[PDB]
């Protein structure tokens, strides 16, 4: 994993459901 | 049974479902690693944060829906509504209370949505902005009035169909946004408590409507054996850890 | 025998003159091509009770709802939406019972 | 110097690759990131939403709120009541939150949640036979052939819904999207179990139905929608 | 990855794992152990082909233009082109830093100049504005190689705006913008060539890569009309007099007839 | 001297060879990692796997061979034939057992062969594919019937010639496949262990035919100094560790 | 490696390691020790080019298409070229991801589109299906360099079917399809030139690796007719009065007389 | 940058060679890998079956 | 041995007679 470039938004693609379809109290 | 008190006003309910709580967050306040303007925000925290309930509409039979665009539908109420005009940011959570009771004799349901950001569709045709004044009609709300072919474009009118949701996309996928069914076989009423939703801190009030509730008749109101064919719904909304920064002379005409 | 295009929503005006147009709809044989009995299809109970309906026959197995005017519609008062429901019955009889949920709109 | 060497596959742009690239703006800060509500990593936890299936999508209903419900009443025979064939390139499916998301994917493999709601008042009660008939079965036409399937039976009081979970029943492992002869995935029917019996005569009762995901569901083979078209240019 | 199929026998419960409520506004917990009787089952199945930064980092068009005398102009956006548009509504706020690659087919020696927000643009080709000391600028012969170029975060905010129901004026004002059109501009690009031999079509591959996407919404379900606008009703045919009706276009298909599918 | 029983039945034999387990597998039950659908499988385990024997064919002079499919064959024999049709799926192993005696006073061998997915050749000419009802004869089976320039093509007919296997792979070959050879002098029967085999964990037993049963007479059946010109060829099979999921109704007409 | 030749000198058994038996269905255990009288060999030789993973994985070529007007279309199969069609066709499952190389004669610039199944593909050039979202899609120059791609195992199954004894369809049904091809799709590749120079063949050359072979099968000893049909009656004249004759078309050559090779 | 050379062989397509080639369709997951009895590693494995040889092959 | 692309796909070429040969009990 090296960054040829020497900045973060130049490198590849990065990496709950409890938010929706349980939004109780 | 439910009680929800924020004060100088009380909601109590019989007949209520579980509370939705939008996105699974409460209503904050805007923590400093968060927040951009220099300046201190006011914190009323007792007369803007309270109860407000806006006029009834009336669910008829061949009724499409109504919505209330928010914080618009309270720049008339009280202190909220003062403290709107008066400043250049502000930033709120919302309780929402919607109340349709009709009987033991009656049918129907009511999906009650919570948008954010309900970019509304021109009425139709040409490539022609909605106006500022039929996107903010205060507590009044918007009646949605239908599709037609016959519908009024004159000056950018907002979209009149409910199947689209006034912006393209299809109703029943709706229930992805913070929603609850007033089905009157089984409850009476639907309580929403939704956080501050922008991607920015704080923004202009007036200018920018973060949150849209929308109600829609998803299947008419049969009386049954009961003369009654139209049933009032209510609509109670309060601010929830409302602030507002940048004080300024009053934004009105 | 089927009813198609009755699950259905119908809609008439308020002050809708005697034979109007309130919904269109068709019926499928059922395969053995025997045809409708000519009084059928009828309408035979409605939601809360209802004349000026009536079950007319366009050209064809095509079938329609249409307001006789024996009973007025007025949606200022009540009441604003029907439920009939539609009676196919064939030569050697097989029945469908469909509903058409019919509701009247507000002229002003 | 160093020996290298090019092979095929170098000089070639392929969309879905992943490099680096060079950042034009250097020394550019963003701005910061907040604490925005709702935050969604995958696309599937917008799949397991229920959504409504429009379920009586005939010629008059689509573009009506009225494609959303069936109508139920009190009869004396056994009638199907509605067939929703288990495509996710169905119209019933495909408009959906989990059809719109699986008609991305070339495949999907999973359990199909379906709920199915009665709007009508407080006093109609009702059964209802709920049967998801297995691929390679035909479609049942009779309740006595749908009963031999994976079904639930729901009465109707004091709450108004029932789910059927549509298990994960196939030959291969993963399901085609847009559906076929060889990787159908059956047939879900809504049957009279007793009848629907309303407070009056002429009662009626509107059913609706929602669909999701179950938790166990995957898609794979990221595609193109059919649920977009694009014949004119957008200025 | 997914959850493994946990093995069901008979039950006879009194607390119903299937008998839900769809008014409260939340989905069933409901899985196959509750209706069947299931096995164990090695679910190695994974969704990380369904994560947004796998869903939308994929490389769509999002403009094409044509070199028309030694020159074309482009403003960023992803709204002319319906599927990817459609892919980003799907949320309503992303953030996301951006790839750009040129795909052109002329022949010779280009250039792109990204202009930020705010200054003049060359006007054609030969322009003095070519000439900038600090615009970013990118040089390159279209036969060996594209170019490609990384766009960073350039929001004025957390994240875009996908949808804003705003307006950038206050309510007395007359020329006042609907939608996420004054909310944030991505600069442009302009193209020009100092060779002359190839062709003209140049197309704009836009990467979004470490993206956060924020509220999730409905797809689309009808095609777009305009860009920066979210309607959808079609006026299809201006000049004949059945002018004023407008297409749905919608995806819905009908079936003959339920229960018979 | 053999015995093999596998419950309410069992075979005996006498002049018989080492039993060929297919591929050195013994039939089993699918593993937990190697399942894909969610509900349990049945398990008959003793009234579908037994001995089910076939009509027995006629080995005469000028045949050129038989074949079954599997599991078609035993579609109607027996609860295995019932659990086939009121299944979704199913796997199941088998044990073939074939039988045909004459005397020391007869000439003649029989290769006997399971060939997993016999892909059979259309009977010759244009792109047509074999019908349904050519590939799933039952316990009947098809007699071979050999090659010629004037057999029927109506309606895809399967291919009719035993050199090249009927999907135009040479014979000879053929002991690639799971096989034995009933050389009259030697021996008189062939006991073949069959797993389930398929890139699959189970299938549609009436739509797929993974296993085909293949008997060519490799060398004519000469009489001798005895007047019985034609001995007959029994096919006993038996299905063995066979499992039906996803129960529906019968998939008969 | 392969074992050495071990030493055996004159044996006098009672048990023969050369009587067998042909009827059991398994081969002989008979090395030339057996035979005759052997000494110590050093067999420093492997069998590595024998394996499958090199036995297959060589770089076939797959199918060709021709540019018709700036356009071609193939889909995925190993069907049109009898060479490695037998290769495949020694087995039943086969599991591999396979290297997609494209050998095009055009010169200029050209588009790959991966079209997965399920979905309406680009039926030309300057199609509205190029602009595409998620398709995968590979723009290159075939001067200067030939495009590669490795599509991982699509397969719905364990494995891919070389041979399938089955049909998609029920018994009464009339449009069955018999063989492999409803069992497996592997999408399609639609070319297209953003030119006009160069030629206009183009070659796919499909390389399986992480090849996993399931059950051997006889190779075939016939040519092939059709593809996914696995005939072998050649029907040669269709005008002539001679058009319902099959040739056989096998490769078994005659000897003029038997114990005179 | 860090001199490099490339020399005779390096822009060429071989067929027989072995090297790496980008994923298309990245993230996608094959489906499992089941028991399936049989499996074959080796060719000379198949060439070592006792098959018949044609010993009558005349015209 | 590197993998230049960090996909199992991506990969080069990767690498008993007796279930044949003697399939027998
Ligand atoms: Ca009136
Ligand atoms: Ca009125």
């Amino acid at each position: 994993n090296i960054n040829y470039y020497k900045d973060s938004a130049s490198s590849g693609l990065s990496r709950d459901p409890s938010k929706f379809t349980q939004p109780l109290v | 049974l439910k009680q929800i008190t924020i004060g100088n006003s009380t909601i109590t309910t019989q007949d209520s479902l579980h509370t939705v709580l939008a996105y699974g967050e409460w209503p904050t306040y805007l923590s400093d690693i968060d927040a951009t303007s220099v300046d201190k925000p006011t914190h009323p925290e007792t007369s803007a944060d309270r109860f407000y309930t806006l006029d009834s509409v009336e669910w008829q039979v061949g009724s499409h829906g109504w919505w209330w665009k928010l914080p618009d539908a309270l720049k008339d109420m009280g202190v909220f509504g003062q403290n709107m005009y008066y400043h250049s940011m502000g930033r709120s959570g919302f309780i929402i209370h919607t109340q349709c009771n009709a009987t033991k004799f009656h049918s129907g349901a009511l999906i009650v949505a919570v948008i954010p950001e309900h970019q509304l569709a021109y009425v139709g045709g040409v490539k022609v902005n909605v106006g500022y004044d039929h996107t903010h009609p205060g507590q009044s709300g918007h009646q949605i009035r239908g599709p037609s072919q016959s519908n009024d474009r004159s000056g950018g009118k907002p979209d009149e169909d409910p199947l689209f949701n006034c912006n393209g996309t299809l109703l029943g996928n709706i229930t992805i946004f913070p929603h609850q069914i007033i089905n009157l076989r089984t409850n009476n009423s639907s309580t929403i408590v939704v956080p501050y939703i922008n991607c920015v801190p704080m923004d202009n009030m007036l200018k920018h409507n973060n949150l849209s509730l929308v109600i829609i008749p998803l299947v008419p109101l049969r009386p049954g054996s009961s003369g009654i064919n139209s049933v009032p719904i209510t609509v109670t909304i309060a601010p929830y850890k409302s602030e507002f920064s940048g004080a300024m002379e009053a934004q009105r005409q | 025998l089927h009813l198609i295009l009755l699950p259905a929503t119908g809609n008439v005006a308020e002050n809708s003159p005697p034979g109007t147009s309130v919904h269109k709809f068709s019926v499928k044989l059922s395969a053995s091509l025997s045809p409708v009995i000519p009084g059928f299809p009828q309408i035979v109970n409605s939601n809360p009770l209802t004349e000026a309906f009536r079950v007319n026959w366009l050209s064809g197995t095509y079938f329609e709802v249409v307001t006789t005017g024996m009973e007025q519609l007025d949606f200022e008062t009540g009441p604003n939406i029907f439920d009939l429901q539609i009676y196919v019955k064939d030569e050697v009889g097989v029945t469908d019972l469909q509903v058409l949920t019919v509701q009247v709109t507000d002229v002003n | 110097g160093l020996p290298t060497r090019l092979p095929s596959g170098s000089q070639q742009f392929m969309t879905t690759e992943d490099e680096q690239s060079p950042n034009i703006l250097p020394g550019f800060h963003p701005s910061k990131k907040i604490h925005i509500p709702g935050m969604i990593t995958n696309v599937m936890h917008m799949a397991r939403v229920d959504s409504f299936i429009p379920i009586n999508n005939i010629q008059g209903e689509v573009g009506k709120v009225s494609m959303y419900y069936i109508t139920v009443t009190k009869k004396t025979v056994t009638e199907r009541i509605l067939v929703l064939p288990l495509e996710m390139s169905n119209t019933l499916f495909a408009t959906t939150l989990l059809g719109e998301v699986l008609n991305y994917y070339a495949n999907w493999s999973g359990s199909i949640t379906i709920t199915f709601m009665c709007v009508c008042d407080a006093f109609s009660t009702g059964k209802f036979l709920v049967a998801y008939t297995p691929p390679g079965g035909k479609l049942p036409e009779d309740r006595k052939q749908a009963m031999l399937g994976v079904h639930i039976i729901w009465d109707l009081g004091l709450q108004s819904s029932c789910t059927i979970v549509v298990p994960w029943i196939s030959s291969g492992f993963y399901r085609r999207t847009k559906a076929d002869s060889f990787t159908h995935g059956g047939y879900v029917s809504l049957w009279y179990q007793t009848a629907f019996v309303p407070p009056v005569s002429g009662g009626t009762g509107s059913i609706l139905a929602t669909c999701s995901a179950c938790p166990d569901m995957s898609v794979r083979m990221l595609r193109d929608s059919p649920m977009m078209e694009q014949k004119n240019e957008l200025q | 990855v997914v959850p493994d199929t946990k093995p069901s026998g008979p039950q006879h419960t009194t607390k119903p794992s299937i008998l839900g409520a769809m008014e409260i506004g939340a989905s069933s917990n409901a899985t196959p152990e509750s209706t069947i009787e299931t096995r164990y089952v090695y679910n190695t199945n994974t969704n990380a082909e369904a994560d947004v930064e796998m869903f939308l980092g994929r490389s769509a068009l999002w403009g094409k233009v044509t070199l028309t005398r030694q020159y074309a102009k482009w403003e960023i956006n992803f709204q002319e082109q319906a599927h990817i548009r459609k892919k980003f509504e799907f949320f309503t706020y992303l953030r996301f830093d951006m790839e750009v690659t040129i795909v052109t087919n002329n022949k010779g020696l280009m250039q792109i100049m990204f202009v930020p927000p705010g200054i003049d643009h060359p006007e054609t080709h030969d322009d003095r504005k070519w000439d900038s000391a600090s615009n970013p600028s990118v040089f390159f012969q279209p036969k060996s190689g594209f170019p490609r170029f990384t766009i960073p975060f350039t929001g004025l905010a957390s994240a875009y705006y996908m949808f804003y129901d705003g307006y950038d004026k206050p309510k007395g004002s007359d020329n006042n913008e609907y939608g996420i059109a004054p909310t944030n501009d991505m600069g442009l690009l302009c193209f020009r060539t100092l060779d002359n031999s190839g062709g003209n079509d140049v197309k704009i591959y836009v990467k979004p890569k470490h993206i956060t996407a924020w509220v999730p919404r409905p797809p689309r379900a009808t095609q777009y009309t305009h860009k920066y606008s979210t309607n959808y009703h079609y006026k299809p045919n201006s000049s004949g007099p059945d002018e004023h009706v407008l297409k749905d276009r919608h995806f819905i298909k009908t079936r003959p007839l339920i229960s018979s599918a």
